[PDB]
């Protein structure tokens, strides 16, 4: 039950290590993917998107889950590095065409039936 | 007996971030599990023998063209089957959807006898067949 | 004859396959869990995950088994069972022409060891499962996404995944590119309620409780 | 049984080697193909003068959907919605109603031609031969909305291609 | 106590004395196809689809009204039982009119489902069928009495459940017609429930009459608010629109019936 | 019969007619609202009432196999005319 | 063997001009490897049975063409190829050790397939 | 492909097609084989350069 | 869409064959497109007697997969008897 | 008379062979482990064909030879395809000469729609057609892997049905998937014109590999 099989990491410390050089690679990547892909993104506003995506899954505490996010980010890194990904997919993280979505209950009531 | 470097992991699964469901669909959506009541137009029974999960219905507007039933939530015509309610609730929590539980209503077995159609004094005597 | 519509029954192949099933069950009792042969003469072997490499090798190498062809490799997601995903390996023999099937189980996270070495055809098939069910494969040479679009999410063949997906893409002149947008159908998929409430096959009735 | 395709190894006598050397040097199989293509040049060109001449067809041809009607003029569709439950692409949509006369005709009957995959499942599903696919294929349109048909458009299709559909059904109902 | 052991096609179960055979079979999970017996209504043994073979017994017995006895392995899947079901349905499905595309019961007809499961695949009826003139019994129930099978469920519902004993039978033989003889006005508060007890489309819902084939409408559970009883119901909605309200089984609130006002 | 809307549009056999404001009428400007004139409501009414003299009458809709499934309507009620649900021809006893 | 066959017909392997001694040496090696395998294992019984049978027939009949006929394994080249594979299998699962009882039962109902 | 799918389906159902159905199936599957081999060879020659075949 | 004999002999010699026996064209030899109404036959179970579906159902006559071995001196057995060797082509063994 | 006509243009031509002969060899042993099928196997030299070894339908009663490759190269596979054309013509003749008299669909109406005559006259046919086109034939629970000799290669379906009117999971084994999986080992030093000569007898349509 509680006992389970790991993917790579044994404890939160080593998975915490893997996300470390994943962020390493993303940092060293962002500028030259901006240069290579002719991005309209800027360098700083490239890095902070990586930071916000890394902070998005802050709640995760199961190790195996952390290995899963790290290997999926690894696949993301390969897709970006050797130009298999395309500029549109890179922009996909930045929500340009997506209109701003209200947050307060009052605006939700004004717009339509939705929780 | 199955040595694969086993580790006690007490907290429940959080595969939510793995499933790729968007944040508002994993948070706002409320799913209920239930045994679907049989269609009263039918006497068939083998449709209330499974645990199905379905999600809250959302906006259904009519498109300008033919008044179709265009909708926005993808998880509207999505129903999942399960043998026992424990499997369904485990799936619900591990995925991360706020879940609601309804107990499996079953017909009470009633004593039925054809000899009740006729009687000497009881009111149960029928008046026509 | 008397049964011109019913398919012919070949009991000889059935008995012979059952004999080979007892054979393979005796040879590898460590990983084999349950072997059975279907009515239409198709044998299936239910093995523990740790036997993905050993059993396959025994089926790929043994003189009296002689299976070297990976017909296909597939996962069948079923959310009910505790380990939802089940992986099916389909093998075909050449010297002893026949089709065998071995089936293992895994959940979303517990990895299942990647065959590849036993059958180098599995590789691409292997990737599909990872890219289509979330079943990660241990030490697979390159487990990158194979089928779906770039930067995708989830694993579509999961039965919880909606039919229409989550996000489409289309031209936007405001940004002069194809952009991804949350789903908004022009007409919703009508889900018909088939499967009449009357029992079809008394033979396969689930026992009560 | 089987046949080996390429085991015809050559001999090595003086005649055979001279022939092979001549074929390699004095290009012969090259000339063989060069003369075959010449034979095809002088032949009768296979070409149909569209649109003056059209390709051969069959009475079973599946094309534009249409709603037929009885000889009395009444539409055959009783809105059983079998065709809607059959269309694999779900291109058919019906809303029924008790008409003023009473006969349960369709308030709405639209086929999304851009969703349709032209299978002929609807006609074989129809128990009154109401929905059918006419022999017309010449309905390439300019706007996407032009393709999305309506009940009135289907009725007009059944009233324009009608002698066609009646003749084809008369020549095909025995097969089906 | 008094629980008597009764086998069903093999495995045995504990059965209360006086229990009908069909309830004993239901105790295991396999269900006798039926048209005359409703669980909350009196039994009549009329459809004869409840026939089943008793092990070492010459003639088949009706599982609807049969007090089960000691032992008595119920051969549900016996060849004689299948033949009896086949013949009884062939008789049922002889004069049935060709209205399946035009009858609202289509797709949830019961009779259609039993034909799919336990029935033939071809008709040897070489003669003409029977037609019965329609008797109007309201703006609330559509009446096509040529489709009726004389299962007597409507009559027993009128007598016991509603209490308005006006729905009966007339004549004899194959010309027996179930109706009201007089052009009477069946206007009880529970009349609409006859729409859901009629196995065939002989009685249907007039307000909903041919608005949607019921294999499309999604079903969502809810509670009636027209009355303080709060009867459990199911709303059948297609394409973002409410079509009809059907009763849900609760056994504590509304059994499986609702008022015409609620419906 | 086809009749014109107060705006001017041709009503359909179902009764559809876009109202006065009804912004969804720009679709028809520079185009036409396709309506079929051969109304099925009235094209079945003028058909003669068949006077076949028997209690129960078969109807396939004409054309044999090409018609609708064979239905047996009942020519019993003296106060009205029986009709096949599929086609719609009104059958009646020849005044008994 | 008379005129040695030019090609076996399968391009993945060539002709062994001295096949009998190859059968002998490979069979002896795999018999040794099975001698390693503990007696109680059913694998050793079955494979020793088939291999000692095969060695008996190959050392009995010295004509290659009849060797393929009573060996029912096609051309002798794919036969020694399969013998090498059998050696490899026995060696590889020497330390896999499958003769032990099952590692553990499947979890509850993991094989019933009416859902 | 239709032959494959159909054969799977009525293999599940323990049903065999009538003999004429089998003969039509094999005849049209072989016509399909001719079609597909023509595809392969002709389009291959197109890639290599040959346009006439 | 036949030709002149002068061209007819030129194409045949260039093609090295007698192609007039059959051209890629298709002349009047085609099947007529107004065939008489075919009376289609029936199947085996078309009789009105002894056609009980109980003795003819195929789906109902399907048992669950027969369990062989479950987790809850025989010789060696092969999945199939070794496949034989095909024969060479009698017509054209080698192309 | 046109199959041979194509042959004469391609078979003995200098540059058709030179561009294609002995480019991208595939070893017979390494072919079957890679999951290769169809002519890809037959080109290399393994005598295997589902039409003969596992005869589905009436393929067993049909007499035909298969073309078996010699060198396992591109040219051998092309010749195998053409000889398959010719054996296809012979098979066509055989089935054309001996088609029997009988119905077209299984007589059991519960699985195949009834004929339109009994549709409009008989109750049973009407109900069966209504349910068949409304619900369909509910399939008994079970999983099958059905494989046939599609012209590309062996084509298979893993169809697993839960026991209702709808399937539970169908998987497509397309002959081109394992082919493209092995396409890396297929060309390991040949030129770009060679890789495009390879994807030809690789005969990979991108409609079934991609699913
Ligand atoms: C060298 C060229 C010499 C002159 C052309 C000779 C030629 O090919 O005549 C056609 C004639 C028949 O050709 P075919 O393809 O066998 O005809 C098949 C059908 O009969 C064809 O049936 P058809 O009904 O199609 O035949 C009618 C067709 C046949 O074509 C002709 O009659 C062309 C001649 C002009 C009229 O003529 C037309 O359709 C009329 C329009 C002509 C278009 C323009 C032609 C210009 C020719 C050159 C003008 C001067 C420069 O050629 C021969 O019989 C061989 C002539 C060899 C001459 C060698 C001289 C050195
Ligand atoms: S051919 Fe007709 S029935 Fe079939 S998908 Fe297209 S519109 Fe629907
Ligand atoms: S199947 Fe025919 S009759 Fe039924 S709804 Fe469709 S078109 Fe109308
Ligand atoms: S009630 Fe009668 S007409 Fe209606 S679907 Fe059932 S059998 Fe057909
Ligand atoms: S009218 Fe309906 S409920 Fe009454 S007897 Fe006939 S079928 Fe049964
Ligand atoms: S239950 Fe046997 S007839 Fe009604
Ligand atoms: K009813
Ligand atoms: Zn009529």
């Amino acid at each position: 039950g509680t006992s389970v099989k790991p993917i790579f990491s044994r404890d939160m410390n080593e998975a915490k290590r893997r996300v470390r050089e994943l962020y390493r690679a993303w940092y060293r990547e962002v500028p030259n993917t901006v240069h290579l892909f002719q991005l309209d993104i800027s360098v700083k506003q490239g890095r902070d998107k990586v930071r916000e995506m890394f902070m998005k899954n802050a709640h995760v505490t199961d190790p195996r889950v952390v290995d899963l996010l790290v290997i999926k980010g690894k696949m993301e890194l390969e897709e970006t590095i050797n130009v298999w990904k395309q500029r549109t997919h890179i922009m996909r993280f930045f929500h340009e065409t997506e209109a701003p979505r209200p947050t307060d209950f009052l605006s939700k009531f004004y717009v339509g039936h939705d929780p | 007996t199955q040595d694969t470097q086993l580790i006690a992991v007490d907290e429940k699964l959080d595969i939510t971030t793995l499933t790729g469901v968007p944040e508002e669909h994993i948070k706002t959506r409320k799913v209920r599990i239930f045994v679907p009541a049989r269609n009263n137009m039918q006497s068939g029974v083998n449709n209330t023998k499974k645990w199905k999960m379905e999600f809250d219905t959302r906006e259904r507007w009519e498109n300008p063209l033919m008044g179709w039933s265009s909708t926005a939530d993808p998880l509207s015509n999505l129903v999942l089957t399960f043998s026992t309610k424990e499997d369904a609730v485990a799936f619900a929590e591990k995925n991360g959807w706020s879940f609601d539980v309804e107990e499996r209503k079953v017909p009470k077995p009633k004593s039925k006898s054809y000899g009740a159609n006729f009687s000497w004094n009881k009111r149960t005597r029928v008046s026509t067949k | 004859d008397t049964r011109p519509t019913i398919r012919p029954r070949n009991d000889v192949v059935h008995k012979q396959l059952s004999a080979f099933g007892q054979y393979v069950a005796e040879i590898l009792p460590k990983y084999v869990q349950q072997v059975q042969v279907s009515c239409f003469n198709e044998l299936e072997i239910f093995i523990h995950p740790d036997g993905v490499i050993p059993v396959l090798t025994f089926l790929r190498d043994h003189t009296n088994a002689q299976f070297k062809s990976l017909a296909d490799l597939t996962a069948v997601d079923v959310p009910t069972r505790q380990n939802r995903f089940e992986i099916v390996y389909n093998l075909l023999s050449l010297r002893f022409n026949s089709q065998i099937r071995v089936k293992t189980y895994t959940d979303e996270l517990t990895p299942i060891e990647s065959s590849v070495t036993v059958y180098k055809a599995a590789n691409w098939y292997e990737r599909e499962i990872w890219d289509m069910f979330g079943v990660f494969f241990a030490n697979h040479p390159d487990l990158r996404r194979i089928l779906t679009g770039y930067g995708f999410e989830g694993h579509p063949f999961r039965k919880d995944f909606p039919l229409s997906g989550y996000v489409e893409l289309r031209y936007d002149d405001e940004v002069k590119r194809v952009v991804a947008e949350p789903v908004e159908l022009a007409q919703e998929f009508r889900k018909f309620d088939l499967n009449s409430p009357w029992e079809a096959f008394p033979a396969y009735r689930q026992p009560p409780e | 049984t089987y046949k080996f395709v390429n085991m015809r190894e050559p001999s090595m006598d003086m005649k055979s080697v001279t022939d092979r050397a001549a074929q390699t040097l004095l290009w012969t199989e090259l000339v063989r193909g060069l003369g075959m293509t010449l034979s095809y040049l002088f032949r009768e060109p296979a070409t149909i003068n569209y649109p003056f001449e059209k390709g051969p067809l069959s009475p079973r041809f599946r094309g534009e959907h249409a709603l037929r009607r009885y000889p009395s003029g009444e539409e055959r569709c009783i809105a059983c919605k079998l065709c809607e439950a059959v269309c694999p692409a779900q291109a058919i949509t019906i809303e029924a109603e008790p008409r003023a006369d009473g006969s349960r005709r369709t308030t709405r009957y639209d086929i999304d031609m851009t969703k349709c995959i032209y299978c002929g499942f609807c006609q074989e599903a129809c128990p009154v031969d109401a929905i059918v696919e006419g022999p017309n294929f010449e309905f390439s349109t300019e706007t996407h909305e032009e393709l999305l048909y309506n009940k009135e458009k289907l009725l007009n299709n059944g009233d324009k291609w009608e002698a066609e559909i009646a003749a084809n059904i008369q020549a095909d109902y025995l097969y089906r | 106590s008094n629980l008597i052991e009764v086998f069903v096609d093999g495995q045995s179960v504990m059965v209360e004395p006086g229990t009908t055979v069909l309830q004993a079979c239901e105790k295991v999970g396999m269900q006798i196809p039926r048209f005359c017996y409703h669980e909350r209504l009196s039994v009549a043994g009329n459809c004869r689809m409840c026939l089943v073979e008793i092990e070492k017994a010459p003639k088949v017995v009706a599982a609807c009204a049969m007090p089960v006895m000691k032992g008595w392995n119920i051969l549900t899947n016996s060849e004689k039982s299948k033949k009896a079901r086949e013949g009884v349905m062939e008789f049922l499905l002889a004069n049935h009119p060709l209205d399946c595309p035009i009858c609202d019961q289509g797709g949830e007809c019961d009779l259609q489902d039993q034909s799919m499961m336990f029935g033939s695949d071809r008709s040897r009826f070489l003669e003409g069928k029977r037609a019965v003139e329609d008797k109007n019994i309201g703006p609330l129930v559509k009446t096509i009495m040529t489709r009726c099978i004389q299962c007597t469920r409507c009559i027993r519902f009128a007598s016991e459940i509603a209490g308005v004993d006006d729905l009966g039978t007339t004549g004899r033989g194959n010309d027996m017609q179930v109706g009201t003889y007089i052009e009477k006005m069946f206007m009880s508060e529970l009349s609409g429930n006859i729409i859901d007890i009629c196995p065939v489309g002989a009685l249907t819902s007039k307000p909903y009459a041919f608005t949607a084939r019921p294999w499309e409408t999604r079903k969502t559970e809810s509670i009636d608010v027209m009355d303080a009883v709060g009867s459990n119901i199911v709303v059948s909605t297609r394409t973002g629109e409410v079509m009809r309200i059907l009763p849900r089984m609760h056994e504590d609130i509304n059994e499986e019936w609702i008022s015409d006002k609620t419906r | 019969g086809v009749r014109t809307s107060p705006t001017g549009e041709k009503v359909t056999h179902t009764g559809q007619a876009y109202d006065d404001g009804d912004y969804r009428r720009v679709r028809f400007s520079d185009r036409q609202k396709e309506v079929n004139e051969n109304f099925a409501i009235d094209l079945i009414a003028e058909q003669p009432v068949s006077e076949v003299g028997s209690r129960v009458i078969s109807c396939d809709g004409g054309g044999g196999a090409l018609g609708h499934p064979r239905v047996y309507i009942n020519l019993d009620k003296e106060t009205k005319t029986g009709t096949c649900g599929y086609c719609g021809l009104q059958f009646r006893q020849p005044h008994h | 063997a008379g005129l040695l066959k030019k090609t076996t017909g399968l391009v993945g392997l060539a002709v062994c001009e001295t096949p009998h001694e190859r059968l002998k040496i490979l069979y002896t090696k795999i018999l040794d490897v099975l001698g390693q395998i503990p007696k109680n294992a059913a694998y050793r019984k079955y494979t020793e049975q088939i291999t000692n049978e095969k060695l008996g027939m190959v050392k009995a009949e010295p004509d290659v063409k009849k060797l393929e006929e009573q060996l029912q394994g096609g051309q002798i080249e794919e036969v020694i190829l399969q013998a090498e594979n059998e050696l490899s299998l026995a060696r590889k699962m020497l330390r896999w050790k499958p003769w032990e009882p099952l590692v553990e039962e499947p979890p509850a109902n993991q094989w019933k397939w009416p859902i | 492909n239709e032959q494959a799918y159909s054969l799977a389906v009525e293999k599940l159902l323990n049903i065999q097609p009538p003999p004429r159905a089998q003969w039509i199936r094999v005849l049209f599957g072989e016509i399909t084989r001719l079609l597909n081999h023509i595809m392969a060879v002709t389009t291959h020659a197109l890639d290599i350069g040959a346009m006439t075949p | 869409a036949s030709a002149t004999r002068v061209i007819q002999l030129l194409r045949n010699w260039a093609s090295g064959r007698d192609l007039q026996a059959k051209l890629q064209l298709r002349y009047q030899e085609i099947s007529k497109r107004t065939q008489p109404p075919p009376k289609l036959p029936v199947g085996p179970s078309h009789k009105l007697s002894n056609n009980y579906y109980c003795t003819r159902d195929g789906r109902r006559e399907a048992m669950p997969p027969s369990i062989v071995m479950s987790s809850q001196e025989k010789k060696a057995v092969t999945p199939a008897p070794p496949i034989k060797r095909w024969e060479l082509s009698k017509d054209q063994p080698y192309l | 008379f046109r199959i041979d006509e194509l042959e004469e243009m391609l078979t003995n031509n200098r540059i058709w062979r030179n561009r294609t002969v002995d480019i991208g060899v595939v070893t017979a042993e390494d072919a079957l482990n890679y999951g290769f099928s169809g002519v890809m196997l037959r080109g290399s030299g393994i005598q295997w064909d589902l039409r003969k070894t596992q005869p589905y339908d009436v393929y067993d009663q049909v007499e035909f030879d298969v073309p078996i490759g010699s060198r396992g190269d591109c040219y051998d596979r092309y010749l195998c395809r053409v000889e398959e054309m010719r054996q296809s013509l012979r098979i066509i003749s055989q089935c054309l000469n001996k088609m029997p008299p009988g119905e077209i669909k299984v007589d059991d109406a519960k699985v195949s729609p009834p004929k339109r005559a009994e549709m409009k006259t008989s109750m049973e046919s009407l109900i069966h057609h209504f349910k068949l086109y409304t619900e369909g034939y509910q399939v008994p629970p079970g999983a099958t892997y059905t494989a046939i000799e599609a012209p590309k290669g062996e084509f298979g379906v893993y169809l697993v049905s839960d026991g209702s009117s709808r399937p539970y999971r169908c998987k497509i084994k397309a002959p081109g998937f394992a082919h493209l999986a092995g396409l890396d080992k297929m060309s390991k030093g040949h030129m770009l014109a060679d890789v495009v000569a390879i994807i030809g007898t690789q005969d990979i349509v991108f409609g079934e590999v991609d699913r």
